[PDB]
């Protein structure tokens, strides 16, 4: 209950929709023998589905009125009332992969540029350096916010222009 | 087999070896951790 | 020299005059992150400080832990002894971290200037005659002084020999802290009862017989 | 390196172990004092390991001798290790505050006879006596040496003391252990092994408690 | 100099022989610039002249017999009526704190802030002992030696309180009453193992 709303565990219309869905699984594994994999499929489904309604009333999910796991992308609400894993730990659990792509990808271009004739290397790209890039880049924040410190981040006004 | 290597190395092929190998990561992930909505411990 | 792995290249910023002239340069840098000099320079100031926080909180846990395991002392384990010893105790947690952000954030906050340029707080009316002896030393991360109590710095030979005794003694208590807390979420138990669980049964009881080295 | 006597003979040397420290065959296979500032500490720290050694053996077994030959003593026969219950004119806490401070005199004397030799004989208060110069740390001399000795054969006294005592921090370092298995008087474990000396090794008093 | 504190030891050069009090004892090298031993030379007197004031009334509280010295701050809480010599003075805590706070800053800038002198010629020496001429420094010597006696019998007095919670005498009779079962050590706070 923060904005109108209610905990999963607590909501009924979550526990009436669980119960909708097994219905239909159920209805579903009505037509098979109790050996046969049509229904070994079924069932491992449901207890995909049921361990699924458990894990998400287990990790405090707020329902609402539609009884659906209603996501909190607020820090001080969400670190307030314990829901930093909806949106406030993935968006850096993103944003460390998303600047590790970006970092690696920097690397490469950075380090291609001092050759005969780099278009050639991004066709055939350096498979031992592109790797080599890849493995050591881990530490992208780390390296990224000392050059940020220099000034080697960002190139002067030597970029192109129109007409200023 | 040097000039093999080339062309399991240009952009086409590398596209089409990552992908498989990062679909084929998060769809393993996706196996043994069934339907990761919100993130647990 | 002396490769933390034999047959290695040791990167090229561990081997500048610069570099291996550092304590503990066993040319391990697998990811490059000190290859920008100021940026070793800084990441060797954070190794020092992780390093003997972490000596002296590894001494704050075993050594309590091991004259408690042997009788006469009463300390309880290190991951439930922050809620005890504040029933022992005046201030709430948050009147007491904050205080302890501000005694502590006057030093860590001179370390910073004396880092950004040595010999910062050793400019005469900083303090009330007291700012004489925090220039440092020579070399940063070492001040001496107020800090050397026992005059074991004005050697400058068998000084190398105290800087790496520091630093391997400082990486090895920075494992056995993740040691301890990675041992305290596998099992609950405490460092020593897993120390004593290990002896009495080596080839059972270890990190393959729990659910987190699971295939 | 040459024709001295050596703990192995034939053997290779380290090169370091010629023979002016007392009582050296030679024996440093972990190569632990290869620089001198560590060989000089560590030959000071044989001294000292080994001199209390032979006050503690001596200071083990001749109240365990004396006792088991039957003397009278508000101590008799009392363990080495039940001596620390043992109650006496007051608590061993005190006992302990008159060491760590009765030593912390002597040691610091000691230890600033460490940094620089021919520093620290003079008394405090007594500034006539002094011991005589040119002695080395870790033989002082002097009223240290009241009966008149080392007036000559220095080195094999110093063998003799080095030999003397390397035999008691075995004797001391087996204390520890054969006290700690068996749990006897480590005067009276040579009782059982001279009862029967083939029944009881340490390998079957092992074997019968493993 | 006159002293060595640890015979053997090579002197500071940075620490003259013609100070009153001088030993060479300065392992941090904590006063090797002037200007920063200038100070600590006003500053170690002014400490010891004020823990020399402070000994004073901590034992001649206890020689009087009226309690000691961690008592007489016990009126502003949990009563009052407070007394020197068993005379009552009829002020409360917060009205001396503010006389003691405007009087005493009086006495500090005149001290303090005008000038840096710690041996003042003229009306702080009525009787007449040291003129400079050759007796200074004998007896600016014995204003350290017992000055230095002070600050480490204050520091004496302290941590016997925090320990024992006892005061000077009434532990010193204590320490003459039970030689070896009355000190630093029976207590487990001193020492904390045995
Ligand atoms: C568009 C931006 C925005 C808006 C409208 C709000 C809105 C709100 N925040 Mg908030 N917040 C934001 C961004 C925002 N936040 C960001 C980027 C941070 C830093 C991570 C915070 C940190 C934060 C804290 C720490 C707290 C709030 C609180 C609040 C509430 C007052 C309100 C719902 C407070 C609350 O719960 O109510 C008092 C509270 O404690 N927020
Ligand atoms: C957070 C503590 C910390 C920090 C700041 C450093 C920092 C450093 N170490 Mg060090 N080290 C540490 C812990 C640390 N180490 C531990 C615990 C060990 C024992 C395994 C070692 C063992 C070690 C060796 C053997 C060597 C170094 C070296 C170095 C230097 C270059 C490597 C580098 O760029 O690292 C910078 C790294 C960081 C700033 C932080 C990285 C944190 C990562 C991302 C977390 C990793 C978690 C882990 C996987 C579990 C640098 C000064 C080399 C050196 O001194 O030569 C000059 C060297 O030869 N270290
Ligand atoms: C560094 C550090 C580390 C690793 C921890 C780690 C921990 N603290 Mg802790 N703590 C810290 C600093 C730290 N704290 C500081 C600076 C304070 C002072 C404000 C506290 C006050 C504190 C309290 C009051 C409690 C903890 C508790 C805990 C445990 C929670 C699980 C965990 C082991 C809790 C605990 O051990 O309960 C079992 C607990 O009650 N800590
Ligand atoms: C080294 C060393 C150490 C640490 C000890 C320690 C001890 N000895 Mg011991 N001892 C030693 C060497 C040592 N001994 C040697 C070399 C001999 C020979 C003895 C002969 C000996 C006897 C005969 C007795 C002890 C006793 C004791 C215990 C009480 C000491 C006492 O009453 O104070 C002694 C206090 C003194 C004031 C004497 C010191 C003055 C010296 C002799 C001046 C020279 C204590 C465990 C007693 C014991 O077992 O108690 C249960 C006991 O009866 N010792
Ligand atoms: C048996 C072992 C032994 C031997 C051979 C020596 C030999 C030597 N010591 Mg040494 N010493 C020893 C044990 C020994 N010490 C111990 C245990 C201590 C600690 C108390 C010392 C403390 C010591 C000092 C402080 C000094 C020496 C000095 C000397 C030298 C000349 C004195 C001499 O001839 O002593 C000959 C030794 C003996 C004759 C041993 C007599 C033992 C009898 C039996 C008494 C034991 C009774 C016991 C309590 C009960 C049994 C010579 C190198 C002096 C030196 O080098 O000056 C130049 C010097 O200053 N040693
Ligand atoms: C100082 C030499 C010394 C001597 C004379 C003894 C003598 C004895 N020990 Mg002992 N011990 C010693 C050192 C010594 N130990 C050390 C250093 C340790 C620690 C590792 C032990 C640990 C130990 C245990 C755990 C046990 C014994 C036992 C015994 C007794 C049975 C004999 C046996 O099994 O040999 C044991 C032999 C050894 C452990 C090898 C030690 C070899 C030494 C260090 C070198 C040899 C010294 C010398 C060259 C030869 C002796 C002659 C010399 C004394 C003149 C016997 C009285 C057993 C017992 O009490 O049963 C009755 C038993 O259970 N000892
Ligand atoms: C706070 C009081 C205080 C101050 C300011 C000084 C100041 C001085 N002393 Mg002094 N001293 C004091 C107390 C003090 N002393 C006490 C109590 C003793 C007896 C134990 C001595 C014994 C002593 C000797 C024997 C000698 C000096 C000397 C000196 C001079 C140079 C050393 C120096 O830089 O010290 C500066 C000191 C400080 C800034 C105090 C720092 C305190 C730190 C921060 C914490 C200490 C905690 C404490 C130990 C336990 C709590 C300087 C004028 C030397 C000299 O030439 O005499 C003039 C000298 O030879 N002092
Ligand atoms: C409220 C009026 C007042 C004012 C304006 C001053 C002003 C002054 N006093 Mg002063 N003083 C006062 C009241 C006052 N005092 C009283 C009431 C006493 C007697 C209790 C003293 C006792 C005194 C001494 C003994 C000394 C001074 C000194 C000084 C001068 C140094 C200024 C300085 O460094 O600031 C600093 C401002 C402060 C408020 C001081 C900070 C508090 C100190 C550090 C006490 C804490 C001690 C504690 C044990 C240490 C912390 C623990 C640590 C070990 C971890 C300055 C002129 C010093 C001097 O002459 O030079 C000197 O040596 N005064
Ligand atoms: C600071 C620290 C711990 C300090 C702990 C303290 C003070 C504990 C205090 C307490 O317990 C007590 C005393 C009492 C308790 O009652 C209360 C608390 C408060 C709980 C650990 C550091 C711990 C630091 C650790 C573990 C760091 C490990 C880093 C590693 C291994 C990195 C290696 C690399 O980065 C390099 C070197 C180079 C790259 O190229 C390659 C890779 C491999 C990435
Ligand atoms: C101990 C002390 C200072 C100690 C400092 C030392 C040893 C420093 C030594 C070193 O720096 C050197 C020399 C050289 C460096 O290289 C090394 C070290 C080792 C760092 C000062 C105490 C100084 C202590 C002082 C000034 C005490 C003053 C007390 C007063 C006035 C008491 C008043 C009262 O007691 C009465 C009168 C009546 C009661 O009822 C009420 C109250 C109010 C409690």
């Amino acid at each position: 209950d923060i904005a109108g709303l209610t905990p999963c565990s607590e909501s009924k219309a979550y526990a009436k929709l669980e119960k909708k869905e097994l219905k239909t699984l159920e209805k579903r594994l009505k037509q098979y023998e109790a050996d046969s994999a049509p229904a070994v499929a079924l069932k491992a489904t449901m207890e995909r589905t049921k361990a699924r309604f458990a894990n998400y009333a287990k990790a405090g999910l707020l329902c609402g009125n539609d009884g659906l796991p209603h996501l909190i992308a607020d820090p001080g609400l969400a670190l307030k009332y314990g829901h930093a894993g909806e949106v406030f730990i993935p968006t850096f659990g993103f944003l460390y992969v998303a600047g590790y792509i970006g970092y690696v990808g920097r690397q490469y271009l950075i380090a291609v540029k001092g050759e005969a004739k780099p278009t050639d290397k991004e066709i055939i790209i350096d498979v031992p350096l592109a790797t080599k890039l890849a493995w050591q880049g881990a530490g992208w924040p780390l390296a990224a916010v000392q050059e940020l410190q220099r000034g080697t981040l960002l190139e002067k006004e030597e970029n192109i222009t129109v007409s200023p | 087999m040097k000039d093999f290597t080339t062309y399991l190395s240009t952009a086409p092929v590398i596209a089409t070896i990552w992908f498989t190998f990062t679909a084929g990561l998060l769809i393993e992930i996706n196996r043994y951790f069934p339907d990761p909505l919100v993130f647990s411990f | 020299r002396q490769s933390w792995l034999p047959g290695s290249q040791i990167p090229a910023h561990l081997d500048t005059p610069a570099a291996q002239a550092l304590a503990g340069n066993f040319g391990f840098d697998p990811l490059g992150l000190g290859k920008d000099p100021v940026a070793l320079r800084w990441y060797q100031q954070a190794e020092l400080i992780h390093c003997r926080t972490a000596m002296a909180g590894v001494a704050g846990i075993l050594i309590p832990g091991l004259l408690t395991k042997a009788g006469a002392l009463n300390v309880p384990e290190w991951y439930d002894a922050g809620k005890v010893a504040i029933e022992n105790s005046f201030a709430p947690w948050g009147s007491l971290l904050a205080v302890q952000l501000f005694l502590c954030g006057f030093v860590e906050a001179k370390r910073w200037q004396d880092i950004r340029k040595p010999g910062s707080q050793g400019e005469p009316g900083s303090f009330l005659g007291f700012e004489a002896s925090l220039k440092g030393t020579s070399e940063l991360g070492y001040p001496g002084g107020p800090f050397d109590p026992l005059g074991l710095s004005k050697e400058a030979d068998k000084w190398a020999d105290w800087k790496l005794k520091e630093v391997k003694n400082g990486r090895l208590a920075m494992l056995a802290f993740l040691g301890f807390v990675a041992q305290k979420y596998a099992t609950g138990a405490g460092p020593v009862d897993n120390l004593a669980a290990h002896l009495k049964d080596p080839w059972h009881v270890n990190y393959a017989t729990n659910g987190v080295s699971l295939p | 390196d040459a024709a001295l006597p050596s703990w192995m003979p034939g053997a290779d040397l380290p090169g370091y172990l010629n023979g002016t420290l007392p009582g050296d065959f030679g024996f440093d296979p972990l190569y632990l004092g290869q620089d001198p500032v560590k060989l000089k500490w560590y030959a000071q720290a044989e001294l000292m390991n080994a001199r209390f050694a032979m006050l503690a053996v001596a200071g083990i077994l001749v109240p365990e001798l004396l006792s088991n030959i039957g003397f009278s003593w508000p101590g008799a026969g009392v363990a080495w290790y039940d001596a620390g219950k043992f109650e006496y004119f007051a608590p061993a806490s005190s006992l302990f505050g008159v060491q760590m401070l009765l030593f912390a005199w002597v040691e610091i004397r000691r230890y600033q006879d460490f940094v620089k030799p021919g520093s620290a004989n003079q008394d405090p208060i007594f500034t006539n006596n002094k011991l005589p110069d040119g002695n080395e740390p870790g033989y002082p001399g002097g009223i240290f040496d009241p009966f008149g000795w080392s007036k000559g054969d220095i080195k094999s006294l110093k063998l003799k003391e080095i030999k003397n005592g390397r035999l008691a921090m075995l004797a001391f370092a087996g204390f520890i252990g054969q006290a700690y298995t068996t749990g006897t008087t480590p005067l009276k474990n040579l009782s059982t092994h001279l009862a029967d000396p083939w029944s009881t090794t340490v390998w079957q008093n092992d074997l019968a408690r493993l | 100099k006159a002293g060595n504190w640890l015979p053997g030891s090579d002197a500071p050069a940075w620490l003259p022989d013609d100070l009153p009090g001088n030993y060479g004892f300065d392992p941090l090298s904590l006063g090797k610039e002037p200007a920063s031993l200038k100070r600590f030379t006003e500053s170690e007197v002014i400490h010891g002249r004020w823990a020399m004031l402070g000994v004073a009334g901590s034992l001649a509280v206890e020689l009087l017999g009226y309690g000691n010295w961690y008592d007489a701050p016990l009126w502003a809480v949990n009563g009052g009526k407070a007394t020197w010599f068993g005379i009552e003075v009829p002020f409360d805590l917060n009205a001396l704190l503010a006389f003691e706070f405007v009087a005493m800053a009086a006495a500090e800038g005149q001290r303090g802030d005008a000038g840096g002198v710690v041996y003042p010629g003229g009306a702080f020496d009525p009787l007449g002992f040291a003129k400079d001429s050759s007796k200074s420094g004998e007896l600016k010597l014995k204003e350290i030696k017992n000055g230095r006696l002070a600050m480490v019998a204050f520091l004496g007095f302290v941590a016997q309180h925090a320990a024992t919670g006892k005061g000077p005498i009434a532990a010193l009779g204590e320490h003459l009453a039970n030689p070896w079962g009355a000190n630093f050590a029976t207590n487990g706070i001193s020492v904390p193992f045995f």
